[PDB]
């Protein structure tokens, strides 16, 4: 009738045996659209093992040098007066803004931290936002 | 066509940096008695109680302002595998919108 | 029979027989939400190389292999129901219960969104009659129960020789699952999306069936 | 066993002008209380359980309610729910949660037009509704 085990291998792999063994006389339907279309990974059960000793994952952090930027305006001015806004894909949040014109400014030549982060508040400031510092 | 990885760049969840402590607006999807179930763009759904003042005009679809603190609420106890996650985030309100 | 044959033979020789690349797209997915995932700490293991990356502790599906994976799953839905195919929707959570059955509703195939019984697909004929046709592929929008568990019909399914199509999350098992679709499974707009796409593939399905078939009738 | 429900139908109807032709009344107006009447004559049985004396009745009133066929020939099932296992119960809490929304939708539209047409009319106590 059919073969009922899960791990010994695909739902393909087993119904192929069993039509090429000779004892399923009736081709399912959609084991012909599984041969002209395959998917990426085939369905082999494989059983969930705990990884012990020094084995870590091989997911990588996402971090970028924007991050760098936003982690001192955050330190310093905290959270902006706009309200950020998720529904927008092109939304321009006040530190976004900050960065941009941040990177804008070291392409002058500062190399200077100091330089870089004033300069770049006075500017923003020239825009009419508003950076009340924290503490 | 832009590749995926300069999407997540330019996304706003990524220029919100951490979670803890950001002003967010939200909108109000479904309405209880007493919980008011907030969509703040996050992954999942902030609950928050009807504050006593302007009561009446937190409706279906109306926007507030609100604190976010963490965006999933998620904790691991000791003989678990995995964490127990909680399907919501945590948030306050700080008032209705002002359009 | 022989154009029975043709018919049947006639769109597995084209890839993009349906035409689906047009309803979706990589911005198209990102705007969903379906690039979202659960805490670092509920990363299942299998789901490691699906993920792009971990954003402070928060997992980031990479989106590239989601479109590889689901222009895959699309275009096997659509075929086998070109070929008068039963799908059945299950997914075992209260928050789209209601819109995933007025989806099967509308593109006409059935959904399960209730309490599953145990011998309902191994126990077929005792639970639901003499003799009854088994479902030919299953859509799971959400491969895990209200418990954290996996769901009964993907290890029923596999015993059944079922395909499944099911969209996997962060934290779900697609090992049992022959075209998995990493992606988001919780945000509306990311379960909205998923089951509009199957609405207009289910129904280009059934509609370029009837029309081949009509010019099959003025054939002879 | 639709066949058999057809069967007993017309014989039963058969039936009825039989016993009306014996009865020497009039078989236009032979009613069912005229029929238990008759039926305990002819057959005196003495019992007391009630159930257990002879009975002549429509036969959709004596075979319980039959499930239709879920299925065509070619396997498909009929309604939409049929693999929930039980296919009347959930499309009927299907349609009534689809009311509800729809009411709540339609209070929301009203709400939004600012207009309270509808009353509560679940206060049935003086009718005795359960
Ligand atoms: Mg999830």
């Amino acid at each position: 009738a059919g073969s009922r085990l899960e791990t010994v291998g695909s739902i393909f792999s087993r119904t192929r045996d069993l039509i090429r063994a000779g004892v399923l006389k009736e081709k399912p339907l959609w084991l012909d659209i599984y041969n002209a279309f395959p998917p990426l990974r085939e369905p082999v059960f494989r059983r969930p093992r705990l990884r012990y000793g020094k084995a870590k994952a091989a997911v990588q952090d996402i971090f970028y040098h924007e991050d760098r930027i936003r982690a001192k305006f955050y330190s310093a001015y905290g959270s902006g007066p706009k309200a950020f806004d998720l529904f927008n894909p092109n939304f321009k949040s006040t530190c976004q803004r900050f960065v941009e014109k941040y990177i804008e400014l070291q392409r002058l030549g500062e190399t200077d931290e100091e330089k870089l982060f004033v300069e770049a508040g006075k500017a923003l400031l020239a825009e009419g936002v508003t950076l009340r510092r924290v503490g | 066509v832009e590749s995926f990885a300069s999407m997540l760049r330019h996304s706003p969840l990524t220029q919100m940096g951490p979670a803890k402590n950001k002003l967010v607006i939200g909108q109000i999807f479904h309405i209880v008695e007493d919980d008011l179930y907030i969509d703040f763009g996050g992954k999942f759904h902030c609950v928050c109680k009807r504050p006593e003042v302007d009561g009446e005009k937190y409706q279906k679809g109306t926007r507030v302002r609100l604190r976010l603190l963490d965006l999933e609420l998620t904790s691991r106890f000791l003989g678990a595998t995995t964490d127990t996650t909680i399907l919501e985030a945590d948030a306050v309100l700080l008032g209705l919108q002002e359009s | 029979n022989d154009l029975r044959d043709r018919i049947l033979s006639e769109p597995l020789k084209h890839a993009d027989f349906f035409n689906l690349k047009e309803l979706f797209s990589v911005r198209s997915l990102f705007d969903a939400r379906v690039h979202l995932g659960h805490k670092a700490g509920c990363r299942h293991r299998f789901m490691e190389p699906y993920l792009f990356g971990s954003r402070l502790g928060q997992d980031i599906i990479d989106l590239e292999q989601t479109a590889a994976h689901l222009q895959l799953a699309l275009n096997f839905t659509a075929h086998v129901a070109y070929r008068e195919g039963i799908i059945l929707f299950v997914s075992r959570h209260r928050q789209f219960a209601h819109l995933i059955e007025t989806t099967a509703r509308d593109c006409g195939e059935y959904a399960h969104t209730r309490y599953f019984k145990g011998g309902l697909l191994t126990n077929a004929p005792l639970l639901l009659g003499p003799g009854v046709r088994l479902p030919d592929l299953i859509i799971f929008l959400h491969t895990l129960n209200n418990v954290f568990e996996p769901h009964v019909a993907v290890r029923d399914a596999a015993k059944m020789n079922i395909p499944t199509v099911g969209i996997v999350d962060t934290n779900c098992n697609p090992a049992l699952i022959t075209y998995p679709v990493p992606g988001n499974d919780d945000s509306p707009p990311a379960v909205r999306l998923f089951c509009r796409l199957f609405q207009v593939a289910i129904s280009r399905a059934k509609e370029k069936r009837r029309q081949v078939e009509a010019l099959y009738r003025l054939q002879g | 066993t639709v066949d058999f429900i057809k069967k007993q139908i017309e014989e039963f109807n058969i039936g009825k002008r039989h016993l009306a032709n014996m009865m020497g009344e009039d078989p236009e107006t032979f009613t069912q209380e005229d029929i238990d009447r008759a039926i305990a004559y002819l057959f005196p049985s003495g019992l007391f359980e009630k159930r257990a004396r002879p009975i002549m009745k429509h036969p959709e009133e004596i075979f319980p309610k039959q499930r239709a066929i879920q299925w065509g020939e070619d396997g498909r099932p009929f309604h939409f729910l049929f693999y929930t296992g039980k296919q009347s119960y959930y499309s009927l809490m299907h349609d009534t949660y689809g009311k509800l929304l729809d009411v709540e939708k339609h209070h929301n539209q009203l709400r939004a037009k600012d207009l309270l047409a509808e009353k509560t009319k679940i206060l049935k106590d003086p009718i005795g509704s359960r």
